[PDB]
């Protein structure tokens, strides 16, 4: 709808060439921390789903399982920024190309400004 | 809008009310769906004959080729419910009504 | 939901076919080649909402040229009232409407 | 919405080349290499102008060099090129091939009355050069003027103010 | 190699139709890949005029166009008259 | 079935569907999904019985005449446009004809009594596949489409959906039936804001894809088609249990679980419009799946049924063949809401 | 010279036209005579049924099926 | 209004539609798609589509001999029905008999819209094309184009065919 | 036009010798002489009960290889086309897919009868 057609899009880029001028997320992102954990809830539920110890049964299979949740998790989150200021960058050039629609108002203080009271009793 | 136009528009219309309605045999329906691809060809052609586009003379071929498909199908979905029942009747199929 | 496989590659599965205005074999012209390609031209590069306000003109062309509507009403008022006249009987069409005429080559 | 303005009858009034098919198809690759300047001209017209009514002038130059070509033919020799499309009306697809003997004495009188060579294999259907004084039509679709795009996507990318801001996230 | 050729005996002995229909069918699979002539075909499909041949309005600058349909300018069909 | 000749089919599905997906012209779209029904139809009848040729034979009928509304829809199209593109729908009887056609080849109400019987007819592998890969294609086509669509009937359509899926499903023992009726109710979940926000259409797919994925793994896991041998899962595998409860609650859409999460983006996308009646009736209608739901896990999980004598031999015996993905799907169907904004990535 | 004669004839029998639907068509009193249905002005292919429309059956049989039918 | 042939054949048409509509026995069902195939190959056969409509006729020719093989076979009783022999066969026919010709009247008598938008009539002749170019015919050359321009049209009903019989194959494998 | 009446003389032709066939000769129809054939004796069932068909699998079949048809015909025309390569190479392959369907329902005991 909104974002499918925009001009010079590439059709399965999923991550354009001017999303490099954006700051990559740091790796001891809390969103990075949680696809770990969800990697690891992942290697865990093997585990028990096959009547091995679910702690202690595989640790290179569960270790495959975390980095592979992070490493997917890393460019859904550079995506995810990349889209975000896409949006915001969009509505700011929309809002500075049609100044009578966005129009600055007057400034008025609390002083001014006739507010109705209505009494708790 | 021509009138051979409204003429092939009921009968489409006509067709896909055929197998809406079902009376006994599945045979019946399956002869309403030729039906109605035979009057989707006839409307296409036409269309296709008035403008004059060239390269969609083939689209008739390919719907045709597909209505055949169709065709084979359901024959033979009608052959295996008329072995498993001995006639080819609607009413036996409801034992998915439980 | 679409996914542009072709644009990506530069494919022309199936583009070939969508418009009358595009490389028919032996350069034959559909009968609203004019009017299509002065509609898709208008219509070019403006998206879909701003197209169907903006070049209204050149897809009602289009249209009249593909269903001809007008032209149909126009010619069955004229018959009409020429059936009219004549049934009143003031206006003894010439002889070229008759099949009386001089062909020409 | 809007006249179309027609040519008036005598605009329309020419003398006709009144010979039939056979007569034309015997005399089309001759008549073809003798009348080429006008045809092609007329031509060009109207595949530039894309209008029957902007090309009547060019039509009649047409008309009078085919008439004058048929006239130089009834003058020098008319017998063999009678027989020539006697044979071409006898058959049903007015085929060449059926008498190349007729089509050979025509060619040898319009070649040593006349000095006419008729053309080789694949010149006619050569695509040739013509040249016109007529100005190239400016605008012959009677194009509008098309609505101006939208302007751009110009700048730098810079970070979302404060991310998402989707409800309570703060990234 | 030496299989081959009692399974080829083999089937010439019981199915020779199948021999047939499949050495015929692979020759038509490879032949016109080795063939000198398929350009030549495509050739002469090119060189027949469905359409008619648009003049092209003279800006000066065509040398290789012809001003007349006897002009040596242009294609030749000479390739033509001799195969 | 020949493993090779089940395998060339299910490719030949999924090549149907990429076929619809990736194509601009009608005419292939219609193609795709002439290929992907021809395919198809062979898939369900894989372990034969007179169930499963009612089900192959009211699949095929059914689908057979979407196809014959969605082109006679094209040719109207064409014939009052000459365009071949799929785009805004030129003409509005066409369109109506389209919709309803689309509608019916994904089961929406009153088009849904196809799909319960299909889904319990077939084995549980065929019902995957039917239920989950199945609804991409249509949706896809919707989705291109949206901007022409009629809100009056979509709307209502999902309503009607939402409210049929959520009282049918309430009748409901046998496990297969209960899933093509919350299929039902998940489709008219996406349908209502498919004019609106086709990226919360996209994201409402998704999430009951993987949903879907994890509750079929977990029936084939234990071999259960009915309550009653469902509720003999907790004397052999009772982590497969709790796991199924908590499937089950993220199916519910009780938060903090992956299934609150579609609810909850596409009532705020609706109510972003002014459309504040419509989310409110989904809610209070989605809470008759949650109840059926709950019977479910109270059957299965939250309670022990009698067993019988011979699960002692069971005992002794492990699961032959592990689906792969199965704790993917788990985990991605119960604890994915914190990462809700990624949604992002979808548009 | 083909091309040259159908411009003629077709423009001939439409002016011919013309002239007969403004003797026609006066009576009526906002007919706008030789009005085009396009809102573009460049020239538009008739239709056969603007060329034949005032024509005998004869004729109008002979230029819609008369390939055609010629077997 | 001129010999009203392609009015003829395609009331004809519809007519066919009717009966073979009503469900009034598959030998009999068989032969109205037969009269309708044959109709509607001459209405295209009028807009200069001859191949199509000699070829569309071929076809249905084919399923039609197939269709009464398989009606012989397993969609057979005792007293086969015609559009006499059952009230509701008749009711139905009738019904589409005369919704037919009054969709016909009221398009004749009144330009009134039905369910698109209102017709005008005047003859399908009118909307004719006046072209005069050509030594070939286009709807050769159109469908010609299958395999200079349609690769992957070919492909793809191709690939349709070879898994129909695959598909068949199965389904009718019983087991 | 010629064609209409070309099938108009044929069918009123045959029409017409019907109608002789059936109003010249003397008619004398009682139970017995329309009663239905069998050799000698009276037969036990209908001959509309169902008729088994041991070849249904090739009649599908055939109707598969009858659109094979439709797809073939153009192909003289297609031989006129610039790019013989690519109308060559898709002609062939329509007919090695046609010819690996047949063998195919070959190999698997398609083309055999019921027994
Ligand atoms: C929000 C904050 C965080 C919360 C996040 C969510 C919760 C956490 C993540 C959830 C997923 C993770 C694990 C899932 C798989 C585990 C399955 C399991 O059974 O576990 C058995 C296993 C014990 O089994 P065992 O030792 O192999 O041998 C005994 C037999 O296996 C015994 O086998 P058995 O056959 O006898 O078992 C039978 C039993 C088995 O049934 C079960 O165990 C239930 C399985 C849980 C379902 C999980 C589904 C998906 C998760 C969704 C969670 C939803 C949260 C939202 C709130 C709603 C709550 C539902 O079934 C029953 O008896 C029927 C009871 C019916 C009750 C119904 C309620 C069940 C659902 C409740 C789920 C709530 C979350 C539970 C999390 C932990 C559960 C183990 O448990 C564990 O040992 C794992 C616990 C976690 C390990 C972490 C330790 C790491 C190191 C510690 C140090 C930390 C860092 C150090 C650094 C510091 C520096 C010094
Ligand atoms: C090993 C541990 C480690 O390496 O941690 C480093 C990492 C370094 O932290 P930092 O970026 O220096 O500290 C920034 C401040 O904490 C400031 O933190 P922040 O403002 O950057 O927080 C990130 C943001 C985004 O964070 C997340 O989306 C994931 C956080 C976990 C969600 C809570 C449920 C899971 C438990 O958090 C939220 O938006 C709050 C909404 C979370 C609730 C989502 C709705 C469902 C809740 C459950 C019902 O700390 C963590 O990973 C914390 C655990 C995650
Ligand atoms: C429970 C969550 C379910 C998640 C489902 C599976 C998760 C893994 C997804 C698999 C990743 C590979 C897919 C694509 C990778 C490369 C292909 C690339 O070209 O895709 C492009 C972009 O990639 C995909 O489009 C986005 C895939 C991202 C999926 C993750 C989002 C999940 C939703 C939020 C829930 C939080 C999940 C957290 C992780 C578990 C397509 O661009 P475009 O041609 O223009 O799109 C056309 C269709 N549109 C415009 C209508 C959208
Ligand atoms: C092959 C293609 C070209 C053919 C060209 C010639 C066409 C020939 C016409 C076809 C009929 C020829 C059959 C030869 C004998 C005629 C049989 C029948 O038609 O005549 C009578 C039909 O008449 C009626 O039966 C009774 C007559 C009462 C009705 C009056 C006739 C209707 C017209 C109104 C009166 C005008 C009389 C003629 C003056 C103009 C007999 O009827 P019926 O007895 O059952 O059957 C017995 C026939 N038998 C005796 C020969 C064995
Ligand atoms: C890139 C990754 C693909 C992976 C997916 C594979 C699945 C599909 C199979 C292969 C893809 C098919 C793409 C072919 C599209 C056709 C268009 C392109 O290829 O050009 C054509 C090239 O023609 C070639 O013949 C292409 C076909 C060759 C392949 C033979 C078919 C085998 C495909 C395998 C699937 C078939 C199922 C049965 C297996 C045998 C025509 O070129 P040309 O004629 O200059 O231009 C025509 C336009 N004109 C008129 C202006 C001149
Ligand atoms: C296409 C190849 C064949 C050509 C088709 C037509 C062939 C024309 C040959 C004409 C030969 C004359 C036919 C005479 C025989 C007709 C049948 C017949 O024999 O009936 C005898 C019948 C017996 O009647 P009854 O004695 O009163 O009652 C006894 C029963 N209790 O007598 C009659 O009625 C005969 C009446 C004369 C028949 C008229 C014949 C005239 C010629 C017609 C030819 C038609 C061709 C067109
Ligand atoms: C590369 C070319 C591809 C295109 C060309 C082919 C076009 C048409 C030919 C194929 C049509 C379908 C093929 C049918 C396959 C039949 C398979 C089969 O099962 O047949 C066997 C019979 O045949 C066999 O035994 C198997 C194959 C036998 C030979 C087939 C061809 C082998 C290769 C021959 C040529 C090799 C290459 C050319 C070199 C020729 C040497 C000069 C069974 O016989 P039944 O009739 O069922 O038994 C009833 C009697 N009791």
């Amino acid at each position: 709808t909104m974002m499918s057609g925009r001009p010079g899009r590439v059709p399965l880029q999923f991550l354009p060439n001017e999303a490099r001028s954006l700051p990559p997320p740091k790796l001891t992102d809390p969103r990075l921390v949680y696809m770990g954990f969800l990697g690891y809830c992942s290697g865990l539920i093997d585990n028990a789903i096959r009547r091995r110890p679910v702690v202690s049964a595989g640790l290179h299979r569960q270790l495959l399982y975390v980095t592979s949740f992070v490493f997917f998790g890393y460019y859904l989150l550079k995506r995810q920024d990349y889209m975000y200021a896409l949006r915001d960058h969009d509505m700011f050039a929309y809002v500075k190309s049609h100044p009578e629609d966005f129009p600055e108002k007057d400034k008025k203080t609390y002083g001014e400004i006739l507010e109705e009271f209505h009494p708790v009793r | 809008m021509p009138l051979v136009y409204m003429n092939i528009i009921m009968a489409f219309a006509i067709a896909l009310a055929g197998l809406l309605m079902y009376r006994s045999h599945l045979m019946s329906s399956l002869l309403c769906l030729e039906g109605m691809m035979l009057s989707l060809f006839i409307m296409s052609t036409l269309i296709i004959l008035n403008t004059h586009f060239t390269l969609a003379n083939m689209m008739p071929i390919i719907l045709l080729v597909f209505a055949a498909c169709e065709a084979a199908l359901g024959l033979s979905l009608l052959v295996m419910v008329s072995n498993t029942y001995g006639t080819d009747y609607v009413q036996n199929l409801n034992l998915l009504q439980c | 939901p679409f996914f542009d496989v072709q644009k990506r590659l530069g494919l022309d599965l199936d583009r070939w076919m969508t418009i009358q205005s595009a490389e028919q074999p032996h350069k034959i012209p559909g009968r609203c080649h004019a009017f299509e390609k002065e509609w898709i031209e208008c219509a070019h590069g403006i998206g879909g909402i701003r197209a169907e306000k903006e070049c209204k003109i050149e897809f009602d062309d289009f249209v009249e040229c593909l269903l001809r509507q007008k032209t149909m009403k126009r010619l069955s008022a004229i018959k009409r009232q020429r059936d009219k006249l004549i049934k009143e009987g003031k206006y003894t069409p010439p002889p070229h409407h008759l099949g009386k005429e001089d062909p020409r080559p | 919405p809007g006249i179309v303005e027609l040519p008036t009858l005598e605009d329309l009034k020419v003398q006709e080349v009144k010979v039939s098919s056979s007569v034309l198809k015997a005399a089309a690759h001759h008549y073809g290499a003798q009348c080429d300047k006008p045809n092609k001209e007329f031509m060009l017209c109207r595949w530039e102008e894309k209008d029957p009514r902007r090309c009547l002038e060019e039509g009649k130059l047409v008309n009078q060099c085919a008439l004058d070509f048929f006239r130089q033919i009834k003058r020098h020799c008319a017998e063999p090129f009678t027989e020539y499309w006697t044979c071409i009306d006898y058959s049903g697809l007015q085929l060449f091939r059926h008498c190349r003997k007729q089509q050979a004495k025509f060619d040898e009188c319009v070649l040593d009355k006349l000095g006419w060579v008729r053309p080789d294999l694949g010149e006619l259907s050569k695509v040739t050069k013509v040249k016109t004084d007529r100005p190239l039509p400016e605008n012959p679709y009677h194009s509008r003027a098309r609505p101006e795009p939208n302007p751009e996507a110009e700048g730098d990318l810079k970070p979302a103010k404060h991310g998402s801001r989707l409800f309570f996230w703060t990234m | 190699a030496g299989r081959i050729a009692s399974f080829l005996k083999n089937a010439w002995a019981k199915e020779p139709v199948l021999v047939a229909s499949f050495a015929i069918g692979g020759l038509a699979i490879i032949l016109p890949s080795l063939s000198p002539y398929t350009n030549y075909a495509i050739r002469i499909n090119r060189a027949t005029p469905y359409n008619y041949p648009v003049p092209l309005r003279d800006d000066g600058n065509m040398p290789d166009v012809p001003s007349h349909p006897q002009d040596p300018q242009g294609p030749s069909l000479e390739w033509l008259k001799n195969l | 079935m020949n493993p090779i000749i089940y395998t060339t089919l299910i490719m030949t599905v999924m090549s149907g569907t990429m076929l619809v997906m990736i194509s601009s012209h009608w005419l292939l779209i219609w193609i795709g999904f002439e290929m992907n029904l021809l395919a198809m139809i062979p898939v369900l009848m894989k372990n034969f019985n007179p169930r499963a040729t009612e089900a192959a034979t009211k699949y095929f009928l059914t689908q057979a005449t979407a196809s014959m509304m969605l082109m006679m829809a094209i040719i109207i199209n064409l014939l009052y446009s000459g365009q071949w593109t799929i785009t805004k729908m030129f003409n509005p009887v066409a369109m109506t004809m389209m919709t309803m056609a689309l509608a019916m080849k994904l089961g929406l109400s009153p088009f849904h009594f196809w799909v319960p019987e299909v889904t319990q007819g077939i084995s549980l592998q065929a019902g995957l596949l039917l239920l989950t890969w199945q609804k991409l294609a249509p949706l896809s086509v919707l989705c291109q489409i949206s901007q022409s669509i009629n809100p009056n009937l979509m709307l209502t359509m999902a309503m009607l959906s939402i409210l049929i899926g959520g009282w049918g499903g309430l009748n409901q023992t046998q496990l297969r039936k209960i899933m093509a009726y919350s299929s039902i109710a998940h489709m008219g979940w996406m349908t209502a804001v498919l004019p609106y926000n086709t990226t919360m259409t996209i994201l409402n797919l998704l999430i009951y894809i993987t949903m879907t994925l994890a509750m079929f793994m977990l029936l084939i896991h234990s071999s259960a088609t009915t309550t009653l041998s469902l509720s003999h899962t907790w004397n052999k595998m009772p982590v497969i249990t709790s796991l199924m409860m908590v499937t089950l609650l993220s199916m519910g859409g009780l938060p903090p679980l992956s299934g609150f999460m579609p609810k909850w983006m596409i009532i705020q996308e609706m109510t972003k419009n002014e459309s504040i009646i419509m989310p409110t009736l989904m809610a209070m209608t989605a809470l008759l799946n949650l109840y059926f739901y709950m019977r479910l896990a109270y059957s299965s999980s939250l309670t022990m049924f009698p067993s019988t004598n011979n699960m002692k031999m069971k005992w002794q015996f492990e699961h032959t063949k592990q689906m792969k993905l199965l704790p993917t799907m788990i985990v991605l169907s119960t604890l994915v809401l914190p990462m809700t904004p990624a949604l992002s990535s979808l548009n | 010279l083909f091309q040259a004669e159908k411009d003629r004839r077709v423009l001939q029998m439409l002016r011919e036209n013309l002239e007969e639907e403004a003797i026609i068509m006066k009576d009526v009193p906002d007919w706008k005579v030789g009005e085009s249905v396009f809102h573009t002005t460049r020239w538009v292919t008739p239709m056969m049924g603007e060329l034949y429309g005032l024509r005998t059956n004869e004729e109008i049989l002979s230029a819609t099926y008369g390939f055609i039918w010629y077997t | 209004m001129t010999m009203y042939i392609a009015f003829i054949l395609s009331t004809i048409f519809v007519i066919g539609f009717v009966g073979f509509s009503s469900k009034p026995s598959p030998i009999y069902g068989g032969l109205g798609l037969i009269v309708s195939g044959g109709v509607g190959c001459g209405i295209v056969l009028n807009f200069g589509g001859s191949f199509l409509g000699l070829m569309v006729f071929l076809i249905y020719l084919g399923g039609m001999l197939v269709v009464f093989g398989y009606t012989t076979a397993m969609a057979t009783e005792m007293y086969p029905e015609v559009w006499v022999s059952n009230k509701t066969v008749f009711g139905a026919f009738v019904s589409g008999l005369m919704m037919e010709f009054c969709m016909v009247y009221y398009a004749l008598k009144e330009e009134e819209v039905e369910i698109i938008f209102k017709f005008n009539g005047l003859g399908d002749w009118v909307i004719y094309d006046t072209g005069d170019s050509g030594f070939f015919s286009e709807e050769a050359m159109g469908i010609a184009a299958l395999y200079s321009y349609g690769t992957w049209l070919v492909i793809v009903t191709g690939w349709s065919l070879l898994i129909g019989v695959v598909v068949i194959m199965e389904i009718t494998r019983g087991n | 036009m010629n064609i209409m009446l070309t099938l108009l003389t044929n069918v009123t032709l045959a029409s017409l010798l019907v109608l002789i066939a059936f109003w010249l000769p003397q008619l004398n129809a009682y139970s017995e002489k329309t009663s239905p054939y069998e050799c000698g004796f009276d037969p036990m069932g209908s001959a509309r009960l169902p008729f088994s068909m041991k070849f249904f699998l090739v009649a599908i079949t055939f109707l598969l290889f009858d659109l094979e048809i439709a797809l073939l015909l153009p192909l003289p025309w297609a031989s006129q086309t610039n790019n013989l390569k690519t109308m060559l190479t898709m002609a062939l392959f329509l007919l090695i897919l046609l010819a690996a369907s047949l063998a195919y329902e070959w190999t698997q005991k398609g083309l055999e009868w019921a027994e």
